[PDB]
């Protein structure tokens, strides 16, 4: 069964490594199981305060720096936000190019997350040295497609590289790893660790290609520079040779997704089936992404190919429509001044006020986003459930392929294992659509190269820009006054997922998912990391 | 066999775009770099250890017998004794100060660590500062938001094999920052001829005319973007968008509004 100690007391993990930003997690453990938790964000920058009084056209360039991991997504949200405020509808080619760059971001972001941020919570790299390459090559034939990088020869070279590294005594990024000398919560046999490790190194090279594909349309990665009010500036991105290169690179990345990422994910989930009953939550929100009509926020919600919606109490039989007026942020348990609770983003208030470390009344720089008083999980799992419930064909096939492979019910997905599987699921679906989306833009741009519409700056107005970034529902809200930024508020996926308690003391998704976490070894609490990393935390995003 | 020089990489007030930029290197790739060339001994984004185990890894690295080089990403929030930016319960200013003290060299990756960056922009609510200003020490600056991996890895390799490179008035290596973006721009003939796009939808824009009227800061920005490109495929102006001047100090306040020359 699931290794669990008898430990009773507190555990603090700071810093949480292998995420973006600065997170501090506190838990109370009783008999080897978490009974209470706190998600404490440790850095404030204040982009919302900085944008006040500035040119609305500049907003996208400031907000993109909210995060360099989910690069682009904020530039996109700000562009959509300001496009809505000036009431301009972007040309079809601009919609297509914007959505493709988002698709490329999904591929890059999820590949890096699984291998470079999450995998070391499930894979014991040092145990890879115990593996027999020939036995690993044979096992690789029984869990994944045939490929030269999985040969005994290739796996031996990886092992030999790793052995020389470890024998140097300079363990670098592996220094003091929780898996050193063995750990009861790590289940994988040495043969699987070796396979996973070879792919870890391959992903380091593959992510460089995924970034190149994105830069063809985006100008550069990190931090794209091709979006403008009314559309895009990259005319070259509509031409033949650049889009042929974009397809070739994308096809390489997708081959890696199907040959390595999904198979590695499935193997790992197969060994850790017990994690299908740990770390689940109940409410899911998604604004949707990849819309066929982005002429307004309403059209975005309704035409997103990855559907938008709201699920409550795990009821996959009732997907409600998103009510953008029902969103608000609380600050009761956050480091902000009193009187800022229950604010809708259009009326958002960012007034920083610090108290002290581990103050149970004020313990995070993140605000607490709530929907009609309920905490909402956002991200790949939310999107997957919403799409599955609505019978989205691509999601039904893939979710069912995963359930059929793991021999588990769909309810097993309400968990840390499901959350991890969901991220892989949508990566596979984006991959399946790349060739279709690229062809649509190629044909359109060849026919007519309009890429940016005409518009006018209003004296006064407001707007909202919606997006479903790799981590979930993203929204930028602007109030324009005197042709300037009067108020600008960001409500980011990691704010929904990892923020603190709301005005009712109600736990956030991550705090709630941490309850019931078994702790095999209090000194090396990998289980806490597994669940937290499953949400793919981005703290600079969360706080901005 | 051969001892690899120890590198400590700290994250302060940053977006992690600089870390992301670094792993985009292809000469060499990041794995070859950390397996063969250096010993990356602390890096929160990718290191296996967490919490106290990670803090111990840092302190083991700072006490290493063979010394270490320091890379700093992000600015330093100084308001309220530095408490708006913490790691392991310590103010970022305090941890960087401690690590800078015995460093063989200090490299600031990104405009944030070099000059203060985005959080420093008016009204600067966290009273953020660049490393050199906050610590009172000279630093090797590799600015840009984020800088090109060719520039960062180039500087690291240079520092470990040839010593400190020649630096400009702003601490930037002349090897990479000795030319204006504008001087190597393929649209320079349009500029000379006064052929400016008046808007992004215009035929002038479709014809690839100079973007100066649209705010391009290339003429006052030192970087190698048009020469080396990003991701081996593109750069902003090639993508039809003006340069924001992201490698210049306080560009957030000196280069805005981005779409104007005023
Ligand atoms: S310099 Fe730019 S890319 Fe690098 S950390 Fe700062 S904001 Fe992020
Ligand atoms: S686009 Fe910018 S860098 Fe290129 S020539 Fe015109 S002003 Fe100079
Ligand atoms: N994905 C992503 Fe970043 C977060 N959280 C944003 O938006
Ligand atoms: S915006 Fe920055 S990346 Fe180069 S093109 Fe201008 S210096
Ligand atoms: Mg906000
Ligand atoms: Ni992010």
């Amino acid at each position: 069964p699931t290794p669990q100690s008898t430990f009773t007391g507190p555990i603090v993990v700071d810093p949480i490594t292998r995420i973006e930003g600065h997170l501090r997690i506190m838990v109370e453990v009783e008999n080897g199981k978490v009974k209470d938790a706190w998600s404490s964000s440790q850095l404030f920058r204040g982009l919302e305060i900085i944008l006040k009084g500035r040119d609305p056209r500049d907003a996208q360039h400031f907000t993109q720096r909210a995060c360099g991991v989910c690069t682009y997504v904020h530039a996109l949200a700000s562009s959509r936000c300001v496009d809505d405020a000036v009431k301009v509808s972007i040309p079809a080619n601009a919609r297509m190019m914007r959505n493709l760059v988002m698709a490329s971001q999904y591929l890059h972001d999820h590949l890096v997350h699984f291998y470079h941020l999450h995998a070391l919570d499930w894979v014991d790299v040092t145990a890879a040295l115990k593996a027999d390459p020939n036995k690993a090559a044979k096992l690789a034939a029984s869990i994944a497609p045939a490929r030269p990088g999985n040969s005994a020869k290739a796996l031996k070279a990886v092992q030999d590289k790793l052995k020389a590294f470890v024998e140097s005594g300079q363990l670098g990024i592996f220094t003091n790893a929780y898996f050193l000398g063995g750990h009861k919560a790590y289940y994988l046999p040495p043969e699987v660790d070796l396979i996973a490790t070879a792919h870890y190194l391959e992903a380091l090279h593959m992510q460089v290609k995924a970034a190149s594909a994105m830069a063809i349309l985006g100008g550069k990665n990190p931090h794209t520079q091709f979006t403008v009010v009314g559309g895009c500036s990259n005319y070259q991105g509509l031409t033949k040779d650049p889009l042929a290169n974009y397809l070739a690179l994308s096809k390489e990345v997708c081959q890696f997704v199907n040959e390595c990422y999904i198979p590695d994910l499935l193997a790992v989930a197969g060994f850790y089936k017990d994690w299908g009953g740990i770390g689940g939550t109940s409410n899911y929100l998604a604004f949707g992404e990849f819309a066929t009509d982005d002429s307004s926020p309403e059209k975005h919600l309704a035409t997103s190919q990855f559907p938008s919606g709201v699920i409550t109490g795990r009821d996959l039989g009732k997907v409600d429509n998103v009510d953008l007026g029902a969103i608000y942020e609380d600050v009761k348990y956050s480091w902000y001044a009193p009187g800022g609770d229950g604010k809708h983003p259009y009326d958002g208030v960012t007034d920083p006020k610090y108290t002290k470390l581990d103050d149970k009344d004020h313990y995070s720089w993140m605000k607490a986003p709530r929907y009609k008083g309920k905490a909402m999980e956002v991200g790949p799992l939310a999107r997957t459930f919403i799409a599955y419930a609505k019978g989205q064909p691509d999601f039904k096939k893939v979710v069912d392929m995963v359930l059929g492979k793991l021999s588990v019910p769909a309810t097993a997905l309400h968990s840390t294992l499901g959350r991890t599987a969901a991220r892989g699921i949508e990566t596979a679906i984006v991959c399946a659509n790349m060739e279709k989306w690229i062809k649509e833009m190629a044909d359109s741009g060849a026919k007519d190269n309009t890429l940016c519409a005409k518009w006018e700056m209003p004296e006064e107005s407001k707007g909202v820009g919606l997006a479903d970034a790799p981590r979930g529902a993203l929204s930028h809200w602007i109030r324009i006054k005197g042709k300037k930024i009067d108020n600008f508020q960001l409500v980011v996926p990691s704010t929904w997922n990892l923020g603190p308690r709301g005005a009712q003391g109600d736990k956030s998704p991550v705090e709630e998912a941490l309850i019931g976490t078994p702790i095999a070894d209090p000194k090396r609490p990998v289980e806490i990391l597994r669940t937290v990393h499953a949400f793919d935390p981005c703290i600079a995003c969360g706080v901005h | 066999a051969k001892h690899r020089p120890s590198v400590v990489w700290l994250h302060n007030a940053e977006c992690t775009g600089c870390t992301e930029a670094a792993i985009r290197t292809i000469k060499p790739y990041i794995d070859a770099l950390i397996l063969d060339t250096i010993s990356l001994d602390y890096q929160e984004t990718i290191m296996a250890a967490a919490g106290e185990a990670a803090e111990a890894a840092l302190h083991q690295a700072l006490e290493g017998k063979d010394g270490y080089y320091l890379v700093v990403e992000g600015g330093l929030p100084t308001i309220d004794g530095g408490q708006w930016g913490m790691v392991a319960g310590h103010p970022m200013i305090e941890t960087t100060k401690k690590a800078a003290a015995k460093a063989k060299g200090i490299i600031c990756i990104g405009t944030c660590s070099a000059y203060g960056g985005v959080q420093k922009a008016k009204p600067n609510p966290s009273q953020a500062k660049g490393v050199s200003e906050a610590l009172g020490v000279k630093t090797i600056n590799i600015p840009g938001c984020p800088p090109n991996p060719i520039n960062f890895v180039g500087a690291v390799v240079h520092v470990l094999t040839k010593g400190i490179p020649d630096l400009d008035e702003n601490g930037r290596p002349k090897l990479f920052y000795g030319e204006l973006v504008h001087d190597n721009c393929p649209r320079l003939p349009h500029f000379e001829a006064s052929e400016f796009a008046p808007s992004f939808d215009s035929e002038e824009a479709k014809k690839g005319f100079c973007l100066y009227e649209l705010g391009c800061k290339g003429p006052v920005t030192y970087n190698n973007c048009p020469k080396v490109l990003f991701n081996q495929v593109n750069w902003p102006v090639q993508a039809g968008h003006p340069c924001l001047g992201c490698s210049e100090p306080d560009f957030w306040d000196t280069m805005t509004p981005f779409y104007e020359q005023g």
